[PDB]
DNA sequence: CATCAGAGCCCCAAA
DNA sequence: TATAATGGGTCTGATG
RNA sequence: GGGG
């Protein structure tokens, strides 16, 4: 509907706000990682192919993005309501 | 303004030995007619409870300090035996007519807002006479003839709508 | 029914009527004053007739 | 309190039970009380006596039983099932080789059953079978069009039960015959049946024009074998005239009493109308060896004998209610009945002649299914199967005694005419000449008229009373519009001192025209004013001062009043409101005389006087198929002393035994500034606090949880992404706890859905990831309330699969159904209606002090326009205001009898008294007169109102006496300038109420194939902007507003996405793309062969599929 | 003289 | 997969 | 089958 087609177009909007204040690589093992690339989840192992790193520094590659988005949160406060 | 009923839930409901329903009920509470002989009182709870063969009227409303029930006769629920009734009713001073999806006043769960007839005054009417100061004709005799249910007596009205009047000459005093 | 007291170019238009007619362009509007942070909070709160203030 | 009435009329005979045409019609079909070998040859044992026996082994019917409902009918209504019955079926397979008889009960299904008012319960909801108006079978002789001089005989049987034949005498002088749209010589036929030509000039001779003009020579030089078969290939391009093909073909075309019945009433009226006596309901018969006819050459000869002038010979009018006959209740399901049997006797010859033939019982050589089939899509599909209307008590009586023209068998909108609608003069007594739709409908659908009865035959009759030189008889007698044609018949207000008929000269009718007639000269005399009308149209007080065309209006609203709670009887009635409250058996009577022993809302107990304690529980709340609440309340109390027929309690719109459809209203004719405007209607504030038209409301909200591929749906309280002040009403299940306010958008049944391969998109489950909460599996698909809906919950249902006694449809768990009321007081849009065709919307609702009041205070109720009375001509308002007025003061309400009641003279007998009590009290109570009230009588003297020269007292009781009062306007003191006329009116809340019509969508639901919005506000649809409204933008020419019209906010989901999108951001709207419905239209075109192309000025195809189309 | 194509709009609840 | 079974169940106006 |  109308109505999806405008919150979809705007959740894509309200997110590549993030591509931006992480980085290139870390705005991209969460791409792998959701599926945001291929559609399907790219575990920690898979991925470890395509940067070098083994399935630990991957990890804290996720994790340190996540985090750092979650700062970006209630501080921007958009994410919440899009349930 | 509002009325919990012991076991029942909401309006549209009916009790075993009483003939009326709850919809008649509240019909026949809202001709209630209630003084209240402290001025700073606002609110009241009247208490009922009622059992057997009765025919319960207003009288057998719980006494309460400071307030009257100016129609004691007002049949309010046919009882049979085995029939039992406990209520408790608000009564509310206020102006006008405030229905009862605009209050909703709910002393409980499972209260029902009832409909307020605010206004004491049952019928006005005024009479215009033809009189004279034997000097002029064709002056005005003025005759008030206010009826009342009781909690404010006619004359208290007429006070107060002249007051309520006056106040309002007043608000012609500063223009911009 | 009929508006006696309605100037010729005029009509009346019950607001429940013209909440859902111009839906689009209320939720725009709160979110310019601030009745709702984002437009999509917005429509969250015409959903139940309570929320609405 | 007193109850005056009027009229000088005595009734006799009083209505007959007003169900009657349904009840009787019914229990006659089926003859479940009667004892088998007891039972008539009609309805359903007609039906197997007509299907039986089956020759192959040679299957016999010996007779059928009716079992015991499976279920109370409040269980079927409570649980969607059809109050029905079993029937079984006793038969023996007679085997015609050896004789061996099995014999068995066979379960043929269930049959619905009719409840005691001649309703039905199919699935749960009332249905009532619409008495259906068709041209009787029979012969009708009609005159040429195209040909002046010559006729046409028609030969019309049973619908569907054999052909219609036509015997055209064609350009040459010998008579055609034209069946089945095919036509040849009738001499070919006659010499089937044996006729030489002697018997020809012997029976016919006469007219040597047509006696000799038929006889031809060609035919006659041959057998009744040979012709036989000359004809079987005249009528069947392909088949080989074998002599036991063609007599099976033929017998079973005109002589078989099981393809061709001209029925019992199309047996008398062509034995009457030729003089005959025919042996069986067909026009043919195989006696001795070969054929016997019984009505081929009657009708001939008479036909011919009308082409001469010849006595007794005479046209007949086809719109005649003597040719026109009712088919009620039971012959219509009687009809379908037959048929599921006549496919039940088909299966059992396919099974009779493969399988064993001497392995066979009856059970398992009869499939019910093609019987259960028929009967259950008689009842579910059928035109004259209609959702019952009960909004009211009346509604019901109304729809019952409802005939229609059109449906299986009758006419069709389209393919009637004039003639068909026309009030007939035979209507008179029988079918009511006011109750009919105004619209496409106009004179297809019908009401009975008080008094009338279907017959056995099915023709309508009416009553009258025998005159016996100029002594009226208590003797009452009820006649067909053919029978009643043959007398001068007195009407119903002829003086009469005592029995004897007072007047020289009496007006009656001879063949429905009116004559002026001496006493010697009279046979019969009418029975009463009310056998003409309706029994809608006879509830309409002094309606013999009122427009037919608004009389009609007040007949129809009647049945749309709303039952009230303040309900009350109307001051002027026509004495016809208590047999309506009675018959429609919505109230409660005695059953004999005894005494009350218990009293309460919910049940009364009767300690009879045969010592048997009766205990009737009441009707308390019950919602009806259009939402009113059906509610019957207690009129008695605990050791009441009741005789037989006394009213225990009140059904809904009754007030102590009367007909309550409205309130009586203490109204003010008179503009009111506007607010009164072209039928506006303004009612005081005053109204809604003695919660007059105030009535209750009950919504149905149901919902199922079924089985899915994906998972179970689950009637949870547990509902995903949400806070408790949402679930705060839900109970521990999740449905709403009962008593609870529900308003829109409110939680009613919690439940949740798996989703699918909608397995959350990547960018939602980077989401969902970042806040850390995980995609719920399950999502939100709870029951919610409807925009503009609400109320309080007052039950709740649940039925689930597992549970004792209940089974679902397929792959369905269980279902709720959660019931919403809401009493609803009067609103500003809300239609009201009297009994005379004045209908309005409340425009304006005034304050009691902007109320015009009389000089003692009281202000009037309704403001009513007086423009709204010279054009629509329904005065009858006005009488009943001014008696109204008078039994205001007097306290009283009055009886007045249709065309007999209260006259002029009378109404100011009572006005004058009632003067007495409106100023009397005034001038002892120390008032005089009103200086303003001078002031109104100085204008209207003026108007010729008052006598000049009297003093005020008789000046105003002057006024009084035409109904006219002095009247102060309330916002100023100051009188209205002239007497206005007051008095109380008798005014309905109708159904159509704004909170059912308000609806406004900015978008929602679209369309599958073509992406345009769905209709309807269930829908939550859109407005349908037609041709005409397009017509309108383009005479405008609003350009752009059409363009808007035709793709953003309708089916361009490229452009109504992006619309949207820009107004949310702020943005003007873009430029629209291309309507997804042109899509469609393109590409159905290619599936026609058909190559639409879309092309630039250079005549270069331009591609309206973005290259999606092409590989 | 036969065959085919036309025969007002919008809205409701039902199914 | 092998007794034999063999033919069904209105209403008007325009155009060839 | 209702509404206009």
């Amino acid at each position: 509907s109308p109505v999806d087609a405008a919150t979809q177009s705007l959740l894509s909007e309200e997110l590549e706000k993030a591509l931006s204040k992480l980085s290139e690589r870390e705005a991209m093992v969460l791409k792998l990682r959701k599926g945001l690339i291929d559609g399907r989840e790219h575990t920690l192992e898979e991925v470890g192919a395509f940067f070098g790193v083994t399935r630990e520094r991957i990890r804290q590659i996720e994790n340190k993005a996540l985090r750092k988005l979650k700062y970006h949160e209630s501080r921007t406060r958009k994410l919440r309501d899009f349930l | 303004t509002s009325v919990y009923i012991e076991d029942v839930l909401h309006e549209f409901s009916t009790i075993p030995g009483v003939k009326e329903d709850v919809v008649e009920i509240i019909l026949n509470l809202k001709e209630l007619v209630v003084r209240f002989l402290n001025p700073s009182l606002q609110t009241v709870t009247l208490l009922l409870k009622a059992e057997g063969p009765k025919e319960v009227k207003a009288r057998d409303f719980l006494p309460v300090a400071d307030v009257e029930i100016m129609n004691p006769d007002l049949h309010i629920a046919t009882l049979e035996e085995g029939g039992r009734l406990n209520m408790e009713v608000r009564v509310d001073r206020g102006v006008g007519y405030v229905p009862a999806e605009k209050h909703g006043i709910k002393d409980r769960i499972n209260a029902i807002p009832v409909d307020a007839v605010f206004s004491p005054v049952r019928r006005v009417a005024f009479q215009v006479e033809d009189t004279r100061l034997g000097q002029r004709t064709d002056l005005d005799k003025l005759t008030l003839r206010i009826w009342t249910d009781g909690s404010v007596t006619p004359l208290e009205a007429l006070n107060q709508a002249v007051e309520i009047l006056r106040e309002h000459l007043t608000y012609f005093s500063n223009p911009q | 029914v009929v508006g006696p007291q309605l100037k010729l170019h005029q009509c009346g238009l019950p607001k429940r009527m013209a909440l859902e007619l111009f839906k689009p362009f209320l939720l725009k509007k709160m979110e310019e004053k601030g009745i709702a942070p984002n437009v999509k909070a917005a429509r969250r709160m015409l959903e139940r007739q309570r929320d609405i203030k | 309190m007193e109850i005056k009435r009027f009229g000088r009329i005595r009734e006799v005979i009083p209505l007959p039970p007003l169900t009657e045409i349904q009840v009787e019609s019914y229990r006659r079909a089926l003859q479940a009380d009667v004892p088998p070998e007891k039972r008539e040859n009609v309805g359903i044992q007609a039906a197997f006596r007509e299907t039986f026996p089956i020759e192959e082994l040679v299957l016999d019917f010996l007779e059928y039983r009716l079992g015991e409902p499976p279920f109370p009918q409040d269980e079927c209504r409570e649980k969607d099932l059809t109050y029905q019955a079993p029937l079984y079926a006793r038969l023996q397979l007679i085997h015609k080789d050896t004789g061996l008889i099995k014999e068995d009960e066979v379960f043929l299904g269930h049959i619905p059953l009719m409840t005691e008012d001649g309703s039905f319960i199919i699935n749960g909801a009332d249905r009532v079978i619409v008495s259906q108006i068709h041209r009787s079978p029979g012969v009708y002789f009609t005159p040429d069009p195209a040909r002046p001089g010559r006729y046409i005989a028609s030969i019309i049987p049973l619908p569907k039960r054999g052909p219609w034949i036509d015997l055209e005498v064609e350009p040459n002088g010998v008579v055609s015959m034209k069946v089945n749209k095919r036509k040849f010589p009738l001499v070919l036929l006659l010499r089937v049946l044996g006729y030489d030509q002697e018997t020809l000039a012997r029976e016919l001779g006469a007219y040597g024009e047509l006696v000799q003009g038929l006889m031809d020579e060609s035919v006659f030089a041959m057998r009744p074998e040979e012709a036989l078969i000359r004809l079987f290939t005249l009528l069947r391009p392909g088949d080989p005239p074998k002599r036991d093909k063609a007599v099976a073909y033929v017998y079973g075309l005109i002589a078989d009493p099981r393809r061709y019945d001209l029925g019992e009433a199309g047996r008398y009226k062509a034995e009457e109308k030729l003089g005959i006596r025919l042996s069986g309901r067909t026009l043919a018969r195989f006696e001795d060896g070969e054929f016997k006819d019984e009505v081929f050459l009657p009708t001939l000869r008479y036909l011919f004998a009308l082409t001469a002038g010849v006595p007794g010979h005479e046209v007949d009018d086809i719109d005649h209610l003597g040719n026109r006959r009712i088919r009620t209740v039971g012959e219509l399901m009687t009809d379908q009945f037959r048929v599921g049997l006549a496919r039940l006797a088909r299966g059992v010859r396919e099974r009779m002649l493969m399988g064993s033939e001497d392995s066979l019982t009856p059970a398992k050589l009869v499939n019910s299914r093609p019987l259960e089939a028929a009967i259950r899509e008689f009842f579910s599909r059928s035109q004259l199967s209609q959702f019952k209307d009960e909004t009211n008590p009346l509604s019901s009586l109304r729809h019952k005694r409802r005939i229609s023209a059109l449906g299986p068998g009758g006419l069709t909108r389209e393919r009637a005419g004039f003639d068909v609608r026309d009030v007939h003069r035979t209507h008179y007594g029988r079918i009511c000449p006011v109750e009919t739709p105004e619209g496409a409908n106009i004179g297809l659908i019908t009401s009975l008229a008080a008094y009338a009865r279907v017959d056995e035959l099915g023709f309508i009759r009416t009553p009258y009373r025998r005159v016996v030189g100029g002594v009226v008889t208590d003797e009452v007698v009820y006649m067909t519009a053919t029978e009643e044609d043959r007398y001068t018949i007195a009407q119903a207000n002829t003086p009469l001192e005592g029995n004897r008929i007072a007047a020289e000269r009496v007006v009656a009718r001879r063949k429905g025209e009116p004559v002026i007639v001496s006493p010697e000269e009279v046979e019969f005399m009418d029975v009463s004013p009310k056998q003409v009308f309706s029994v809608n149209t006879n509830l309409i007080p002094f309606l013999e001062h009122d427009d037919a065309n608004r009389a009609l209006m007040g007949s129809n609203m009647q049945t749309q009043a709303v039952p009230l709670i303040r309900a009350q009887a109307p001051v002027v009635m026509t004495g016809l409101e208590e047999r309506v409250v009675r018959d429609s058996l919505a109230a409660l009577y005695a059953e004999e005389d005894g005494e009350v022993a218990k009293v309460d809302g919910n049940r009364i107990v009767v300690r009879y006087e045969d010592g048997r304690l009766v205990e009737y529980p009441l009707r308390r709340f019950y919602r009806s198929n259009q939402g009113t609440a059906l509610d019957q309340r207690p009129r008695v109390v605990v050791g009441q002393r009741v005789r037989k027929g006394d009213l225990l309690a009140d059904g809904p719109a009754s007030e102590n035994g009367f007909l309550a459809l409205g309130q009586n209203v203490l109204v003010a004719i008179m503009p009111f500034d506007g607010y009164n405007f072209e039928d506006a209607i303004v009612i005081s504030e005053e109204l809604l606090k003695r919660d007059f038209y105030t009535s209750i409301h009950i919504e149905r909200y149901e919902i199922e949880a079924r089985d899915t591929k994906l998972g179970p749906e689950r009637i949870t309280r547990d509902i995903p992404h949400l806070s408790e002040a949402a679930l705060r009403d839900l109970d521990e299940e999740g449905v709403v706890r009962i008593g609870a306010e529900v308003k829109p958008g409110d939680i009613l049944v919690g439940r949740t859905s798996f989703k699918g391969e909608s397995e959350p998109t990547p960018e939602e489950r980077l989401l969902r990831s970042i806040f850390g909460e995980k995609a719920r599996d399950v999502k939100d698909t709870s029951l919610r309330v409807p925009p503009g809906e609400g109320g309080i919950v007052v039950r709740t249902v649940r039925l689930r699969r597992g549970d004792p006694g209940v089974e679902l449809k397929p792959g369905v768990r269980e279902v709720v159904r959660v019931y919403v009321a809401q009493k609803r007081k009067l609103q500003v849009g809300d239609k009201l209606a009297n009994r005379h065709g004045n209908k309005g919307v409340v425009a304006k609702i005034l304050p009691v002090e902007d109320m015009p009041h009389l000089p003692d205070g009281t202000p009037v109720d309704v403001i009513l326009n007086p423009l709204g009375v010279p054009s629509r001509m329904n005065l009858g308002q006005i009488l009943e205001t001014h008696l109204g007025l008078a039994g205001y003061f007097l306290g009283q309400r009055y009886i007045s009898p249709i065309f007999d009641g209260a006259k002029e003279p009378e109404i100011k007998e009572l006005l004058a008294q009632a003067f007495e009590v409106y100023f009397g009290k005034r001038k002892g109570e120390g008032f005089g007169v009103d200086k303003r009230e001078v002031e109104v009588l100085r204008r209207a003297e003026k108007l010729g109102l008052v006598t000049p020269g009297k003093t005020p007292e008789e000046q105003l009781k002057e006024l009084f006496l035409q109904g006219k009062v002095v009247l102060y306007d309330g916002r100023t003191g100051e009188p209205i300038e002239g007497p206005i006329v007051v008095g109380q009116m008798f005014i309905m809340k109708l159904y159509h109420m704004v909170e059912d019509k308000m609806h406004a969508r900015s978008t929602g639901p679209y369309s599958l194939i073509t992406q345009q919005p769905l209709g309807g506000k269930a829908q939550f649809g859109g407005q349908r902007f037609g041709e005409m409204e397009v017509w309108a933008l383009e005479a405008y020419g609003a350009a752009h507003t059409l363009q808007e019209m035709l793709t953003l906010k309708s089916d361009d989901i490229e452009g109504r996405n992006a619309a949207y999108e820009a107004i949310i951001k702020g943005e003007d709207v873009p430029e629209p793309s291309v309507p997804e419905s042109f899509r469609v239209l393109v590409k159905e075109l290619q599936a026609l062969a058909l190559d639409v192309q879309t092309l630039d000025e250079k005549d270069n195809p331009v591609d309206i599929f973005e290259g999606l189309a092409s590989k």
